[PDB]
């Protein structure tokens, strides 16, 4: 018995560090606890997998019992990029199937899967696999979705959400149906399946007896009624399609919905069905009318109804008026996301638009607030005040104003935005789109000097000069990724921003003024500093991608992607 | 009512329900050497002390705001301690006081810098500088 | 003349929707 160290009770001990931020410190006090570390860590989460080999991930993680690696920038979701870029999924499921025994979920997010590197995957894994997500991915076909669905026996949560492949059959549903008792969550959300049979959607309610969430495509919802019956344990659903004939005035009032349902979105719903929710809005928390038919009228009728609300995500067509009654119903309110609606044929309506008015009415309302995405039609500096005035725990704040306004009120937003990013201390993620008068080369530097805790910033079209980006590079202690299009700012002077920015290591642009040489890009080559140059795909002028990586340079670009390599 | 010697001779009275926590000694019920009392001579007497003392309160719970309340003020202790009894905690297997003590010295860590770590433990950074700069670097370009 | 790129989700349902 000698006195008892830390080193004989750490092994023990670090399996209760939970916060990522903190096993990486630990990884870091010296070589034993780097190694425990090492053998002990459960989940990694790669946001760019060219960012390393598969090797060194496996040889530093062994035990990974889960994986996440996105590919393809963010801007892809937009249809700007090409869609051969890269983010192929294979070296990883190779390594998966050799070193990662122990992987029981995975989640690929932006990336290219094909038939094969899932059929390897559904094998390797078989059985241990409780999650799949497909997240945004594209290149596989059902024949995949078979395979793994046929191996991978113990399935708890299959998802597929906004992925593309091509649709040759059902089996994999059906599949599904015939063999799997062990589906917690089912998920595809935003996909073109034409050829699965709503029965076996059923048949699969009927015996996953832990089945919590499903979302689903383009069904006819009354073909689903034998699903919501036999789908007891339901919380989520979003999904499915409301088609009102008028043949049928009462298609839908007729509905089981599961009694403990309370986050959901019915797509394509109308005023006209928009009641079947009524008889339970008090219970509702989470609601999805992205994709829905109802006009601003008929937000504040349904908005009004649900106390309870706290995560909505809408298109603008809520109107400054919806957002009103936003403010004093759902005081709970965490979460707002305001896509934007169709802008061609007038608005949606008449209010159809969001501006200062609803904004600093949500601001006084909905102060618990952590979440905020939003398309406007216009702004004022007031607004940002009150935002930063009110609501202090925002950790994510989005605003893009549209270009379908000619005038906008009072432009130059600077001391707005400085209030805001003074006001909200919490802010992690901010973005800021506008147009070009929006932003002056002072309100761009108080940005910069304002953001302490932001590690993502997606900038529109801020700035008048180059000026601006320098005196914004010397703030941003903690920003990690960042993503400007539309800019006036030059080669030179973006390269010379990515030198003085100390915790930058992921950097997407698309407009700049160029230069024929491309030699001004260069003053930023670093070590281990990866810049590659785009086109676009689903006039686009070219696009910067640069990040660190210990692997090198890709040797999967297509031919569309050119990387830049010292003098040529 | 149990008997358990200590690790420096020390009988310790104690009732049925409160041995009964450390699944050690449950398992030690069922080959009973119980007849000599249960012998467990890799337990500090101070020590085998404050861990009855916490079975102790944590069976009253027959009669949970005020639990969180006791178990923040039983930990008001000094690490080399708090490490003994994580020890402890496992040897006998009181999975309620291990999720407590390891939990306590994970949240001396949970915050802190590496420099501020080996600080507040006295260890000594082994790493050459490469092998930092690796780590350091697989952490903040690649993984998480 | 950099336009607003629609987030692709709503691109394809603002289509479907007409
Ligand atoms: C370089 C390409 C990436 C982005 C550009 C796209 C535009 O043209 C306008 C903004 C959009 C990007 C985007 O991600 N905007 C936020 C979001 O979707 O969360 C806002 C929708 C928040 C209110």
């Amino acid at each position: 018995s000698c006195v008892a160290t830390v080193d004989d009770v750490i092994e023990q001990v670090m399996t209760y560090i939970t916060d990522p931020k903190d096993r990486d410190s630990a990884s870091l006090v010296c070589r034993r606890w780097f190694k425990i570390d090492s053998e002990t860590r459960e989940h990694v989460t790669m946001a760019l997998c060219y960012t390393a080999t598969p090797d060194r991930l496996s040889r530093r993680f062994p035990n990974l019992r889960s994986l996440k690696l996105k590919g393809k920038p963010r801007a892809a979701m937009f249809n700007l990029i090409p869609e051969n870029w890269g983010g192929y999924v294979t070296p990883w499921v190779t390594e998966i199937s050799n070193n990662l025994r122990q992987l029981k979920s995975v989640h690929f997010r932006r990336m290219i899967v094909s038939d094969l590197d899932l059929d390897r995957l559904a094998k390797a894994r078989a059985d241990d696999l409780e999650t799949l997500k497909l997240d945004k991915c594209s290149g596989f076909t059902t024949d995949g979705l078979l395979s793994i669905v046929t191996h991978c026996r113990k399935i708890k949560t299959l998802l597929m959400e906004e992925s593309s492949f091509s649709e040759k059959d059902g089996k994999w549903l059906h599949e599904l149906a015939q063999h799997n008792t062990s589906l917690e969550v089912l998920n595809f959300y935003m996909t073109e399946f034409a050829k699965i049979s709503p029965k076996d959607l059923e048949t699969i309610a009927r015996n996953c007896r832990s089945l919590v969430s499903v979302k689903v495509g383009d069904f006819e919802i009354l073909e689903l009624v034998g699903f919501f019956k036999a789908a007891a344990n339901l919380e989520e659903f979003c999904g499915g399609s409301l088609n009102e004939d008028i043949g049928m005035p009462e298609k839908y009032m007729n509905l089981v919905f599961p009694r403990k349902l309370c986050r959901l979105g019915l797509s394509y719903m109308g005023p006209n069905e928009m009641p079947i929710l009524f008889p339970f809005a008090a219970q509702i928390r989470k609601l999805d009318l992205l994709y829905a038919l109802l006009e601003t009228e008929d937000h504040c009728t349904l908005i009004q109804k649900c106390p309870n609300l706290e995560v909505l995500e809408t298109r603008n067509v809520i109107g400054d008026r919806g957002l009103e009654v936003l403010a004093q119903y759902c005081k709970q309110l965490k979460r707002l996301r305001i896509e934007r609606g169709a802008d061609e044929q007038g608005m949606e309506d008449e209010e159809g638009l969001v501006s200062q008015r609803g904004l600093i009415a949500l601001a006084q309302g909905c102060q618990e607030l952590e979440y905020m995405a939003v398309y406007v039609s216009d702004i004022t500096n007031e607004s940002l005040e009150s935002i930063g005035t009110y609501l202090k725990n925002l950790c994510d704040f989005r605003l893009v104003l549209l270009d379908r306004e000619e005038r906008i009120t009072d432009l130059p937003l600077d001391n707005g935005v400085r209030s805001l990013l003074i006001g909200c201390k919490k802010l992690r993620r901010f973005a800021f789109y506008l147009r070009q008068g929006g932003l002056t080369d002072l309100g761009l530097s108080y940005i910069g000097q304002y953001s302490p805790n932001v590690r993502w910033m997606l900038l529109g079209y801020v700035g008048e000069s180059d000026e601006g980006l320098m005196e914004f590079s010397r703030g941003c202690p903690n920003l990690q990724k960042l993503e400007m299009r539309g800019c006036c700012f030059s080669e030179r002077a973006i390269a010379a921003a990515v030198t003085k920015l100390p915790s930058l290591r992921y950097l997407w642009v698309q407009g700049y003024r160029a230069s024929m040489t491309g030699q001004d890009l260069m003053q930023m080559a670093r070590p281990y500093w990866n810049i590659e140059l785009i086109p676009s795909r689903r006039e686009h002028p070219a696009h910067i991608l640069a990040y660190y990586s210990l692997a090198g340079q890709r040797t999967d670009c297509p031919t569309t992607v050119r990387v830049l390599k010292e003098p040529i | 009512k149990i008997v358990l010697k200590s690790s420096d001779g020390e009988s310790f009275e104690v009732e049925e329900a409160v041995a009964l926590e450390s699944q050690t000694i449950a398992h030690m019920v069922e080959d009973d050497c119980v007849d000599n009392g249960v012998p467990l001579p890799n337990v500090t007497s101070k020590i085998l002390a404050k861990v009855i003392e916490y079975c102790k309160r944590h069976v009253e719970a027959a009669a949970d705001d005020d639990l969180k309340a006791w178990d923040a003020d039983f930990m008001k202790i000094d690490q080399a301690t708090l490490f003994e009894l994580i020890l402890a905690a496992n040897y006998l297997n009181i999975k309620n006081l291990l999720d407590l003590t390891c939990q306590t010295v994970a949240d001396m860590i949970k915050g802190k810098t590496p420099e501020e770590i080996r600080t507040t433990f006295n260890i000594k950074n082994d790493f050459t500088p490469e092998e930092e700069e690796e780590v350091r670097r697989e952490n903040q370009w690649a993984f998480e | 003349e950099l336009p607003i790129a629609r987030r692709a989700s709503l691109h394809r349902f603002l289509e479907k929707r007409k």
